[PDB]
């Protein structure tokens, strides 16, 4: 039932800007935490940022603070990233993940389809 | 006899006043915040706060029935003179604090009900009739008031039950929120609201009410068969009364989290224009989040579900305002009776509390606007939060010593549970006090703030040390 589609892939020169979107349906994403990932080629998946939305707080990783911004539209049931000043190390497969606790002691992870972003 | 409805009925009455004592407008506002800040996720803490509060109530009932003196009177006989009086003023500040957020609650209710015709300061001056009422009861001296509490609960449940039916929230979310504690990705402000709710639930002076109310009932202290049954039935009455209050509290949280969670200001403005309610310009036109208070929350609720819901919400707040006042004077009358042994009628207590409370509240209403008027509720909420523990250390410190409780002392697990609880609440307060000090960062204004913080920590640590010897 959980569905996530990422839109906003492509080629952008270093120092550019672009906006990525995760569109999801089948569940009330407004009430659930939203996490964001990137898988660089040859490296492991890494925690970028997440809008837990328990207080609309936004948390960023160390290599992300001050460079990328996040937003969400629960009316469209979608989440937006605005990335500015893209550096060549930002090259990675970008993925959208929902952490539904299941109201149990174990969580379940659902990933999107994956969009590739290139920086020169 | 394991249990009997006949004995229940014969030993009821403390629950009626206790129930309404748990739904002051501060608690409704506290439950209001989770409806639009954290949604259903932060609902389990409400059950934890009530469950701990009920466990504290049983200790108040134990102390009240084991020895005839209530907890205030036994406080006069235990601590030295300086700790007694300084604690006396500390608990008093809660009553003025409790009465302060009530008059904001009542004044806001008048303003919404009067479609803005009666001004804000009109609402602040409209609660003087409450003082006039208390004088009239004192002249008549009914002194029963049980029907007032029963009716007041009845209108509260009917009003908020209508809200729950009208909203029709998903029972899956509230069940999943209440019975499965989950709270992730939160920073200091979020836990600040979390400690605000638990502080708002466990009001410090409710221990004095139960101790005094239990003392009113007659029971042979020397004979052990009467005290055990009286303790059991009083505890079961507290369980029923607390369950009803918590059910009403979960009604409000579920109402405000179903439809007012994650809604931007544009959407609520759009529906307000569609309904054509005049109260529409309050919400600014921007992408930012929604902030809720008693004034704003009632307005958007009225916009979304007709003026009928707004008026019922306004009536419900007024019932909360009356409940907080009635438990306010009852608390104040008993503590002054016990601590320094001063006999004052209820009219004296309400006059003292109300006259002190309205002095700043009317002034800020004249100077600052309504948004800052509910902004002051934040200051009262946090002030009540730091002084929340003052209902914890005294109750077990006194219901732990063998000479005072005879051989009805708490079991070992209760002592260790209280010791863990007081350490947890001490650590939380010391964690928060240093953060609040760092917020200002002045040269001498930080000095007076540091002096106050030093004094409060010293008082708290001394009480904690006294508890450790007691345990």
């Amino acid at each position: 039932q959980v569905q996530l589609v990422e839109s906003g892939g492509g080629l952008v020169q270093a120092g550019g800007s672009l906006r990525l979107s995760c569109a999801a349906s089948g569940f009330p994403v407004s009430r659930s935490e939203m996490y964001w990932y990137r898988q660089a080629p040859g490296k492991e998946r890494e925690w970028v940022a997440a809008i837990h939305s328990i207080g609309w707080n936004t948390r960023y990783a160390d290599s992300v603070k001050g460079r990328f911004t996040i937003s969400r539209d629960n009316a469209k049931n979608t989440v937006y990233l605005q990335m500015n000043s893209l550096k060549p190390e930002d090259t990675a497969v970008y993925y959208c993940n929902v952490k539904d606790a299941g109201w149990f002691w174990t969580n379940y992870d659902y990933w999107g389809q994956g969009t590739q972003v290139t920086v020169s | 006899s394991c249990f009997s409805f006949r004995k229940l009925w014969a030993f009821t009455g403390p629950g009626f006043l206790m129930s309404i004592a748990y739904l002051d407008p501060g608690n409704i506002e506290s439950d209001l915040q989770s409806g639009a800040v954290a949604g259903f996720k932060l609902l389990w803490i409400l059950l934890l706060a009530t469950l701990v509060g009920l466990l504290l109530q049983r200790l108040a009932a134990r102390l009240g029935v084991v020895t005839g003196l209530h907890l205030a009177e036994v406080c006069h006989r235990q601590y030295p003179k300086v700790p007694r009086v300084i604690l006396w003023l500390m608990v008093e500040l809660a009553i003025i604090g409790s009465d302060m957020q009530e008059v904001i609650g009542s004044a806001i209710a008048i303003n919404l009900l009067s479609v803005g015709r009666i001004p804000l300061w009109g609402g602040v001056l409209i609660t003087i009739a409450d003082t006039f009422v208390f004088l009239f009861l004192d002249k008549y001296g009914l002194r029963k008031l049980e029907a007032f509490f029963g009716f007041l609960i009845t209108i509260m449940a009917l009003t908020f039950g209508y809200e729950y039916v009208t909203v029709k929230p998903s029972q899956s979310q509230v069940l999943k929120g209440m019975f499965v504690p989950s709270c992730s990705g939160c920073r200091t402000p979020q836990i600040e609201q979390a400690v605000g709710i638990v502080g708002a639930v466990i009001m410090p002076h409710n221990m004095y009410l139960h101790s005094a109310l239990v003392k009113s009932r007659q029971v042979n202290r020397n004979n052990k068969q009467e005290v055990r049954e009286a303790n059991k039935y009083f505890f079961i009455e507290s369980c029923i009364a607390l369950f009803v209050s918590f059910i009403i509290n979960v009604f409000v949280v579920s109402v405000f989290a179903e439809a007012f969670f994650g809604k931007t200001n544009e959407q609520v403005v759009e529906v307000c224009t569609n309904t054509s309610s005049p109260h529409a310009g309050l919400f600014p036109k921007d992408n930012s989040t929604l902030a809720v208070d008693i004034y704003k929350g009632g307005v958007v609720l009225g916009c979304y579900f007709g003026p009928a819901a707004l008026y019922i919400w306004a009536v419900g707040i007024l019932a909360a305002g009356q409940s907080s006042t009635m438990t306010g004077t009852y608390s104040g009358q008993f503590v002054m009776e016990g601590f320094l042994n001063l006999k004052w009628s209820r009219f004296a207590r309400v006059v003292l509390t109300r006259s002190i409370a309205i002095i700043p509240t009317l002034l800020v209403a004249v100077f600052q606007d309504v948004e800052h008027l509910t902004g002051m509720n934040d200051f009262l909420n946090v002030l009540q939060s730091l002084q929340l523990p003052f209902a914890l250390i005294p109750i077990l410190t006194f219901t732990s010593l063998r000479p005072v409780m005879s051989d009805f002392a708490n079991g070992l697990g209760w002592r260790i549970a209280g010791g863990i609880l007081v350490l947890i609440i001490c650590s939380i307060n010391m964690y928060f006090v240093v953060v609040y000090v760092r917020d200002l960062g002045h040269v001498a204004l930080y000095v007076v703030a540091a002096v106050v913080s030093v004094a409060y920590l010293g008082f708290v640590f001394y009480l904690g040390w006294q508890c450790l010897i007691a345990l």
